[PDB]
């Protein structure tokens, strides 16, 4: 109960399945230039209202 | 975070000024060139080992060749290094001297008078 | 101090450049050459430390340390060439290169003056550990054992440096003798809670603390012979040794920052002790009862007394001694069997007898028979608990009894009953494997004639 | 191509360089950020391929934008201060453009989505100019730049792309993407440094070069561009495998290493200015670039994988062409934490 | 980074450019060359961070 | 044992002295560089931290076809 | 092929006894193994373990316990002799400490 | 007789050679070491009338 | 915006539980609407309703948490007389992840979120106490 299952669970597994999945979600882009670029238009426009703003 | 790149009388590309003539040369027992030639040497060995050559004893003058190229170049690199530490410390003390009242000479008590709090271990 | 690191350095070409026949031979004379040598850092002062140069000092502390890895690496040079012998000559140089590394390393760690280059050659010891578990160990489990020792360890050892460059930033040293000196109490605030945490967590690590252990099992059971002897022996120490250098700075937030490690400590000494009765591995078993002797040590450096520190010094020098004759006694049967199921083969007294007699002598010391130092650290830690609270004496007498039922028990199990009829292929005991278990037990027991030499710098 | 077209376009593609970073005129730096994508464009594609194509299209596209914001930032400069010269931005706004700019320009999150497919795209020494010398231009304005950039932007996209890298990495089989990711997150490490102290920044940028010239170099050795086509290497070429494996680790930043210099050097740095939970975050998001590393290790030479029978005619046949510096390369990506105080000649 | 190579050499490649107060042709006046002047001479070789108080 | 393979008990303490002194000079110098350091960022007035500002060297000193600069 | 590979059977593991009934364990060739035998056990029986426990043993008393024990015997004497307390609770003088002035 | 034993034995001198170089470069490293050599409080003592240091 | 970040931290930590609750209901709100900008931008949803849909999930379950978190952390405040302490935020933190985990409707997400948001709102309250800077000034 203890060795076997939660002490894996919480530290060591937790931690794993964490990275893989966030690993998962960066990685699985279409290569689609499209969506890159709309990224990048929103990403303009925070930095130039939410850092730009701030000074 | 520029931080001596803009010093003032700062010749561009010399490497190594004239003032650093003023300090004394490291010498060639120094154990940082001993760790250059040894760097020199693990290149030659590799060198052999990519090749497919006897590692220890293929290419003695291609060795040497190594070995002497990292000694050489390690004794201007730590010329330098000396000289860039040494400035660190010159421009130090003079910036120490001419601001006196941002390093002031507090007087100092002994422990017999400085009241120490006590915490027991039980 | 150099007279030990550049003979040390030596080993490599030596045995880069000896006949193919010759390696085990040349290594194994000159390590225990470099062994004699190393003995005479025991001559220790009292007052201060022998303090070489600026880089290196040797205390009451490190000395015993130091004697213990280079007595260990030829050890482990007679017990890899068993069942290495079918590997190739370039392969059989790298696994002593290997070895010869650790040992370097190791021995500039338990040395180094400045926690930063402390922190370095600690850090430094992983790389050949990883390499000799995930290329010389035998099965498929070893590579997810490497990474379980690799990120556990890491995972501890980022903060401390973080918090060791943030200490050069404000006191404007790291030399021990400098903090030592000027050393001065950490109050009471949330920053100061997490640079103890910072400062603490990596060395609870490497113990490792009861609940950051996971790691142990698996690299200890995986690993091959030598890469478990000097697990086990050395590597865990540099927890404790760590430890006994970083408290000096923590005072007196250790007051009441300790306590969930002293309840995880004794609570999981008690669970690992436990965890031994019902344990089918035979390597796992000697893994977790290191477990549960780390957690007292543990405790005797989170409780801060000079009678702790005492045991917990005499405790670190005969586990190590005893965890690594235990795990060669396993390899002895696992290389007769290839198996390392503990019921597998029984009755082994009746076709090995002196081995019977190793295996006995080693679970004697395993469960603290005066007046054997594994008890004089044993004794010393418990009383400096009682001290500290009554109430320990509970749980540490527990601890005392499940220790005892789980040696014997696997001394019965292996040696005791008849033995397994279909198993036909044991054969008689080499000069060898007596060798080296007489090797690991006589300095033990003649340790028992002068323990000072073993107890550190507070006796 | 033409060996002498080759060898003019490199040269112009590293003129653009020296352009940029001998200039002080900001019209000078454009410039000289022009002629090098212009030249850097029929690198790519020296191997045609849709791929390749496809490759140096994604590559335009991302830097002619950036190109088109660097310009933008400029005027406005200019028509808040009437300077030309690159000393530090009279405008925030100017100053904001500009950063977003040279982040696009070097890949830093979240302008990363171009590196690993570009990467991918293109051959090896390919791969090799452009994760090495395409870094160092951009790097140096933002060096010259770094007393006006505003921190929390910097750090927020530096914190980004040390965290994509891990993630990113974590999921490849494919060896460039993971020198893509590799170099996203190193990036990021090179950037959160910069507003503090210039010196760590170029120190990072020369080890982190070092070190992707020699798994570059090393992977073009055994000619392999997948996890499973480098598992065979040990059954042919032992000695690369090995050099390999040491190289990766240095490269996880684990000491004695050299690997190991640059992260120590940024956060006592980042310690020195009260910056502790950021080097502590940096430090153990690194640690997902180290996993990977020490999973291609793993399959490539601490164990052996199943090989091919035609491999056997391959033992016959020795390289045809040699890497002068590759032993060089090697060596200076290991051993080089003792010499770690001469960073001092990079000020 | 910035490799100051025109002041080694004395070669001026870009910098007759830079201000408004630099040798225009037939001694054109930029429309605000004292205002500029003035400036420039103010934070001659004291450093930016000086020069910005 | 002690003629043969040691020395007396004044080698090890004054090299202890020698060292110790040595430590600590260092220490205070780190602590002296780092204040040096923050004075010279905040202030700009050392040596260090001297960004460049524009060469008085360009400005035309000559009439200007019009006589108001 | 009902197969997925072209792989060695796995060896049996062969017995040094077979071919050298005295083989000690050490080594194939029997010189080589009799030699490894013989500095394995006059290298560390011989010389690690008797003449490093008889240096250890006999090693100069740098602690300085008979020192203190001296020291120790001359304090009580004299104490004792002129009517003096054994020990004092003050470890440091007095006269040298300077408290603050005003505890409330 | 001798040339191949020792061809085939020469790697027997590099650990000796090694700790002789080791105590070679520690009494080095004790030279630079001499900063309060017969200055302490404890030890201060007056040169014997033949000796040149109180220790090396 | 900092700017909410101030309309949040202007007002006393036990007082004003409503106008609290508020200002984190905007913070969490315009923290979804950024998350939905991006997703929607990365993964499109293949429909105008769908997005719409998918944006008006994101916002909503960050709104609610900021609300849930605000109103919890303000109120145990209050009620313990206690304020600057961190364990009000790890309870307000908690109480957010719970609402995660139901508005996933997933009793492990549920968990991991309540003890992880917690631990982070005390962290963060300890770092406003003792002045811990995470995008700290060039000092020197
Ligand atoms: C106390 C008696 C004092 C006697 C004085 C002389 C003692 C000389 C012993 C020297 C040390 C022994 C070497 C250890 C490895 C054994 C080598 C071996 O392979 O034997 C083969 C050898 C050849 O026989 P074989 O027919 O060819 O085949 C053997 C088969 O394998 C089958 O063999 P086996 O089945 O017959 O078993 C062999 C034997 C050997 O196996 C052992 O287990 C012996 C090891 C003892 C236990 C070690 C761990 C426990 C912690 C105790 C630490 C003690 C260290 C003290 C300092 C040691 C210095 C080296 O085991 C036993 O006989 C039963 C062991 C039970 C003993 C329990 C001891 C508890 C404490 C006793 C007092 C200790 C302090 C004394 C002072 C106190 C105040 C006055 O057999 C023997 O010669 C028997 C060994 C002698 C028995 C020793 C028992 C007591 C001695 C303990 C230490 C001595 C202290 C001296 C100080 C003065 C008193
Ligand atoms: C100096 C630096 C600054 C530079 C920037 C300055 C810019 C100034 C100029 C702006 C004027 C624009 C003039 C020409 C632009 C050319 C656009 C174009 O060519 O479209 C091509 C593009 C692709 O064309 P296509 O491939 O032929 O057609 C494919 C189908 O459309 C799709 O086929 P499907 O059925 O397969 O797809 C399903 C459907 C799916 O459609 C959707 O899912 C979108 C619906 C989302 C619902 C939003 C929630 C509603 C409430 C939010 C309000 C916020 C406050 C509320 C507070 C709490 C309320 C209680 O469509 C999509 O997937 C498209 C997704 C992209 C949507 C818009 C992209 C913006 C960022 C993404 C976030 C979207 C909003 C999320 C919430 C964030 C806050 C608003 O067309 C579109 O994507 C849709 C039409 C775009 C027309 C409107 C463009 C104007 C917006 C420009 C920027 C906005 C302001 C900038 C800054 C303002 C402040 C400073
Ligand atoms: C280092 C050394 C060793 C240490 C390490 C080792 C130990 C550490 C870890 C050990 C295990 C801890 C794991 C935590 C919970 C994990 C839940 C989970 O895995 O979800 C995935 C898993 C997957 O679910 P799914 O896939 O979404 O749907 C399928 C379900 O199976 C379908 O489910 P269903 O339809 O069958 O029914 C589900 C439903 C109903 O569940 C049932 O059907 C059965 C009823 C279960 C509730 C039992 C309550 C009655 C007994 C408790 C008595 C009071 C507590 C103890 C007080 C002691 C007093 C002296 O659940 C509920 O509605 C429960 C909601 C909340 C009630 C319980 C929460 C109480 C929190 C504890 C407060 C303690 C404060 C400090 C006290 C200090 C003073 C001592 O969820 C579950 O199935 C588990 C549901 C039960 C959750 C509550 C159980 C937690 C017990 C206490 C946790 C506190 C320990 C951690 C403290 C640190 C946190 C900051
Ligand atoms: C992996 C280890 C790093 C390897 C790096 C590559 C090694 C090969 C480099 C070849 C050396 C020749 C380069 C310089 C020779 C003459 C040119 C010289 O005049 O340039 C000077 C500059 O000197 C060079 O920087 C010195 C280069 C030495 C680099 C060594 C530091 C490595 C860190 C410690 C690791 C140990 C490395 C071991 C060496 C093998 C001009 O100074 P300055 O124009 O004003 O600076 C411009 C940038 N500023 C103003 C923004 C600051
Ligand atoms: C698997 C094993 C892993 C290793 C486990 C390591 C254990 C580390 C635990 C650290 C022990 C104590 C940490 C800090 C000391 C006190 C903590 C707190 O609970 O005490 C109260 C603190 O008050 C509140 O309780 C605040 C803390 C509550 C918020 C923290 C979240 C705790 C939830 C548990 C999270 C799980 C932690 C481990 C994760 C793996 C005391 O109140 P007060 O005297 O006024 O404040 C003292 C601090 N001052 C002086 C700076 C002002
Ligand atoms: C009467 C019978 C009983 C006597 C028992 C005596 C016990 C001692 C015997 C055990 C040997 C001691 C172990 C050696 C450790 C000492 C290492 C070091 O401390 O010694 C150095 C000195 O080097 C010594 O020479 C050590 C040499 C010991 C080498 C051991 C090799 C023995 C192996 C046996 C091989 C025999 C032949 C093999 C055949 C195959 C010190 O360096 P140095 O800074 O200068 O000295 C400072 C003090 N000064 C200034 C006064 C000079
Ligand atoms: C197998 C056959 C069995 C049957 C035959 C048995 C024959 C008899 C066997 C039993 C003999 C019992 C002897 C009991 C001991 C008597 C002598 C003992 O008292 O010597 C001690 C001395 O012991 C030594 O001090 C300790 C030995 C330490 C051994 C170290 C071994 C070298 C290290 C090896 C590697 C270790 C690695 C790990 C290290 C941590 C006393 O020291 P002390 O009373 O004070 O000295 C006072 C007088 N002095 C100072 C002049 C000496
Ligand atoms: C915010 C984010 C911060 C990130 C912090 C990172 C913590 C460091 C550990 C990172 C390890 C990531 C490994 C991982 O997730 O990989 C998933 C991986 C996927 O499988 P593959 O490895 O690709 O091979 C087989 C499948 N074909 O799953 C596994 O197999 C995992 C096996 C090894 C896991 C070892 C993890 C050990 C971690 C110990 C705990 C400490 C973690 C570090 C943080 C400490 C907590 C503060
Ligand atoms: C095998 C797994 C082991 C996991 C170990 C993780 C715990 C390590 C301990 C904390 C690591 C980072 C601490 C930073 C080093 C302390 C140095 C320091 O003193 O800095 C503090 C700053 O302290 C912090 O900022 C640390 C806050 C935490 C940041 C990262 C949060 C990670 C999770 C926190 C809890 C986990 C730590 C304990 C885990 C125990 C092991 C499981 C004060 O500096 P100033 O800013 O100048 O303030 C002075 C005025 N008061």
């Amino acid at each position: 109960l203890l060795d076997l299952i939660w002490l894996e669970t919480i530290l060591p597994k937790t931690t794993s399945f964490i990275q893989m999945k966030m690993s998962i979600m960066v990685s699985n882009q279409k290569g689609l230039i499209k969506l890159y670029f709309l990224s990048f238009l929103i990403t303009i426009m925070i930095s130039m209202t939410l850092f730009n703003y701030h000074e | 975070m520029t931080m001596m790149s803009g010093r003032p009388g700062r010749v561009p590309l010399q490497f190594l000024p004239n003032e650093a003539r003023s300090l004394p040369p490291p010498k060639l027992t120094d154990p940082r060139l001993v760790y250059m030639g040894f760097l020199g040497y693990c290149s030659g060995l590799i060198d052999n080992a990519i090749r497919r050559r006897p590692v220890v004893s293929a290419g003695l003058h291609r060795q040497l060749l190594y070995v002497t190229s990292f000694v050489f170049f390690g004794y201007y690199l730590l010329k330098r290094q000396d000289y860039m530490y040494a400035l660190r410390d010159h421009d130090m003390f003079a910036y120490v001297k001419s601001h006196p009242e941002d390093f002031p000479e507090k007087d100092k008590k002994t422990y017999g008078e400085i009241l120490e709090e006590f915490h027991p271990v039980r | 101090m150099l007279k030990i690191i550049i003979p040390t350095t030596m080993l490599l070409p030596m045995t880069w450049m000896s006949k193919h026949n010759m390696i085990w031979i040349n290594a194994t004379v000159h390590s225990l050459l470099i062994s004699l040598i190393s003995l005479s850092l025991l001559n220790q002062l009292g007052e201060n430390s022998l303090n070489f140069s600026l880089t290196f000092f040797s205390d009451s502390l490190s000395a015993p340390l130091l004697v213990l890895t280079t007595w260990l690496l030829p050890l482990m040079l007679m017990a890899s060439q068993s069942h290495l012998s079918k590997e190739t000559t370039t392969r059989k140089k790298l696994y002593i290169t290997m070895l010869i590394l650790l040992q370097l390393f190791l021995i500039m760690t338990f040395t180094a003056t400045e926690l930063i280059l402390f922190y370095i050659l600690f850090e430094a010891t992983l790389v050949p550990t990883l390499i000799i578990i995930t290329r010389w160990g035998n099965q498929t489990e070893r590579l997810n054992a490497g990474l379980y020792f690799l990120f556990y360890t890491l995972a501890g050892s980022l903060p401390l440096l973080v918090a060791l460059v943030y200490i050069q930033n404000t006191t404007g040293s790291l030399n021990f003798l400098i903090i030592h000196y000027w050393s001065h109490p950490l109050s009471n605030s949330w920053s100061n809670i997490f640079m103890w945490l910072a400062c603490i967590m990596a060395f609870m690590v490497k113990m490792p603390l009861y609940g950051l252990h996971l790691w142990l099992p698996k690299a200890h059971v995986e690993a091959p012979i030598a890469g478990s002897m000097v697990l086990a022996a050395v590597l865990l120490k540099l927890g404790g040794y760590g430890m006994m250098r970083i408290t000096t700075i923590l005072n007196p937030l250790t007051n009441y920052m300790a306590y969930p490690f002293l309840m995880l400590s004794m609570w999981g000494m008690i669970m690992t002790s436990s965890i031994c009765l019902r344990q089918t591995d035979l390597k796992s078993l000697i893994a977790y009862s290191s477990v549960s002797h780390m957690a007292l040590v543990i405790v005797a450096i989170m409780i801060q007394t000079p009678w702790s520190f005492m045991g917990a010094t005499a405790l670190m020098i005969a586990h190590g001694l005893t965890s690594s004759m235990l795990f060669c006694l396993a390899n002895t049967n696992y290389e007769r069997v290839h198996s390392r199921t503990m019921i597998l083969a029984r009755g082994l007294q009746t076709l090995l007898p002196l081995m019977a007699t190793w295996w006995l002598v080693a679970s004697l010391t395993n469960l603290a028979l005066p007046p054997s130092i594994n008890l004089i650290g044993e004794l010393f830690i418990i009383t400096a608990s009682f001290s500290w609270s009554n109430i320990t004496i509970i749980l540490m007498g527990m601890n005392m009894m499940i220790t005892a039922l789980y040696s014997l028990y696997m001394l019965i199990t292996t040696q005791r009953g008849k033995y397994t009829h279909h198993i036909n292929n044991i054969k008689p005991s080499f000069t060898r494997e007596n060798a080296l278990m007489a090797l690991h037990i006589l300095p033990l027991l003649l340790l028992t004639l002068n323990p000072k030499m073993i107890l550190g710098p507070l006796y | 191509m033409n060996p002498i077209i080759y060898t003019t376009l490199i040269m112009t593609v590293m003129s653009g360089t020296m352009l940029v970073m001998i200039s002080s005129h900001w019209l000078l730096i454009w410039i000289g950020f022009e002629m090098n994508l212009l030249a850097m464009i029929p690198v790519l594609m020296k191997n045609f391929n849709p791929r390749a194509t496809e490759a140096a299209t994604k590559y335009f596209l991302t830097q002619a934008t950036a190109s088109m914001m660097l310009m933008m930032a400029i005027i406005i400069n200019l028509l808040y201060s009437g300077q030309w010269t690159i000393t530090k931005m009279f405008n925030p706004v100017a100053m904001t453009m500009m950063t977003m700019a040279l982040a696009m320009k070097l890949g830093l999150s979240p302008f990363h989505f171009w590196v690993p497919e570009v990467t991918q795209g293109i051959s090896l020494q390919a791969g090799l100019l452009l994760l090495t010398w395409q870094k160092l231009a951009p790097l140096s304005v933002l060096c010259q730049i770094s007393q006006s950039i505003n921190p929390n932007l910097m750090l927020t996209m530096a914190m980004l792309s040390i965290l994509i890298g891990g993630w990113g990495g974590l999921n490849q089989t494919q060896l460039r993407k993971i020198m893509a990711y590799s170099s996203i997150a190193h990036m990021g490490w090179m950037t959160a440094v910069l507003p503090y102290n210039t010196t760590m920044t170029i120190l990072n940028l020369l080890i982190y070069i070092t070190m992707t010239l020699a798994m570059f170099m090393l992977l073009i050795h055994s000619s392999a561009t997948t996890t499973l086509s480098l598992s065979h290497t040990w059954n042919k070429m032992p000695v690369i495998t090995s050099l390999m494996m040491v190289t990766l680790l240095s490269m996880g930043g684990l000491p004695p290493l050299s690997g190991f210099m640059p992260k120590w050097m940024i956060i006592q740095e980042m310690t020195k200015n009260e910056s502790i939970i950021m080097p502590t975050l940096m430090a153990m998001t690194a640690l997902l670039n180290l996993y990977f590393y020490m999973r291609l290790a793993y399959s490539s030479s601490l164990t052996m994988f199943p090989s091919t029978n035609n491999m056997k005619m391959k033992w016959q046949f020795e390289h045809t062409k040699q890497m002068k510096l590759l032993p060089t390369m090697i060596v200076l990506s290991t051993l080089v934490l003792p010499m770690t105080p001469a960073l001092s000649s990079l000020n | 980074p910035f490799f100051d190579v025109q002041k080694r050499l004395g070669l001026d490649l870009d910098r007759w450019m830079t201000i408004q107060s630099a040798e225009q042709p037939h001694k054109i006046p930029g429309r605000c060359h004292a205002f500029e002047k003035e400036w420039i001479e103010c934070a001659h070789g004291i450093g930016g961070i000086r020069a910005e108080k | 044992i002690a003629r043969t393979f040691y020395d007396g008990p004044e080698k090890n303490y004054e090299k202890t002295m020698a060292i110790l002194q040595i430590e600590a000079e260092k220490a205070e110098l780190r602590l002296k560089e780092l204040e040096v350091r923050r004075l010279m960022r905040a202030r700009g007035d050392g040596p260090w931290y001297q960004y460049p500002t524009i060469d008085k060297a360009l400005i035309d000193h000559s009439p200007k076809t019009t006589p108001d600069n | 092929p009902t197969i997925r590979l072209q792989e060695d059977p796995d060896p049996e593991d062969e017995n040094l006894y077979e071919k050298n009934p005295d083989s000690h364990g050490y080594d194939k060739d029997p010189i080589v193994d009799l030699w490894n035998m013989r500095v394995v056990f006059f290298f560390g029986f011989s010389i690690v373990l008797v003449l490093g426990s008889t240096f250890v043993a006999y090693l100069p008393d740098y602690r300085m316990q008979e020192w203190a024990r001296r020291e120790a015997e001359r304090l009580v004497k004299y104490r004792e002799a002129n009517g003096l307390p054994l020990m004092e609770s003050n470890c440091f003088d007095p006269n040298k400490i300077q408290l603050p002035e005003d505890e409330d | 007789n001798v040339l191949q034993i020792v061809r085939d034995h020469w790697v027997h001198i590099l650990v000796p050679v090694g700790f002789v170089f080791g105590c070679y470069l520690d009494r080095r490293s004790d030279e630079k070491l001499t900063a309060f050599r017969n200055k302490s409080l404890l030890f201060k003592r007056e040169l014997r009338p033949n000796e040149e240091v109180t220790w090396k | 915006a900092k700017t909410l970040l101030h309309k949040y931290s202007d007002i006393p930590e036990g007082t004003e539980c409503h106008r609290k609750a508020y200002a984190s209901t905007s913070i969490g709100g315009a923290t979804g609407l950024i998350v939905s900008a991006y997703s929607i931008a990365l993964k499109p949803p293949a429909s105008f309703l769908e997005g719409v849909a998918r944006t008006g999930r994101y916002t909503f379950t960050s709104a609610a948490i900021g609300a849930i978190f605000g109103l919890t952390s303000c109120i145990s405040a209050q009620v313990r007389e206690k304020p600057d302490d961190p364990l009000n935020y790890f309870i307000g933190g908690c109480a957010g992840g719970l609402t995660l985990g139901a508005r996933t409707r997933s009793y492990g997400i549920g968990a991991a979120a309540c003890a992880y948001m917690g631990l982070t709102a005390a962290l963060v309250k300890m770092g406003q106490l003792e002045g811990w800077q995470v995008f700290a000034e060039p000092k020197v």
